[PDB]
């Protein structure tokens, strides 16, 4: 269960990175 | 270029959604793992 | 037409997000169901 | 709990289908 | 203005995704809390 | 655990509000 929650947390962090990138592209 | 900019943003957004969707599949496995352990 | 194409893409993306959001509501009920069973 | 996780998995699969559709529209 | 409209829509969509992402972080803490209690 | 699920439910409701807003902007 801990490995599954770790992998989930990693994917949520990648999603945050990608949302900030999307926002930066929109600013342009 | 403004159209191209929106397209690149939406591509990026879709990748973000896909990361959340995969996080969801891992959370289903986590809840399954807890339910399995209490039913062992 | 390129503007219309982006609009159709974003409509589609929003539907995808709504499917994930509803999956989230089902996962809350699942975690509630596990918490209920261990507190029975 | 199993019914709730089944319904969640179904909705995550529909989301994947819709994301691939979004991507295909963008390619055009 | 149609380009500006799409941009405002996609900004809004990104905020929606961020709310789901934060709901996901709370659900990880919930599943952690259940796993902690059955391992106490 | 109940507080975490409450906060999750609140964020899912804010996401629904924001999606309806996005859809309304697109209609224009």
């Amino acid at each position: 269960v801990e490995e599954n929650l770790k992998k989930a947390e990693e994917k949520l962090k990648k999603a945050e990175e990608l949302l900030k990138k999307s926002e930066e592209i929109l600013k342009k | 270029q403004a159209i191209d900019n929106l397209r690149a943003s939406l591509e990026t957004t879709n990748q973000a959604i896909e990361a959340i969707r995969q996080a969801g599949q891992e959370m289903i496995l986590a809840v399954q793992g807890v339910q399995d352990y209490i039913n062992n």
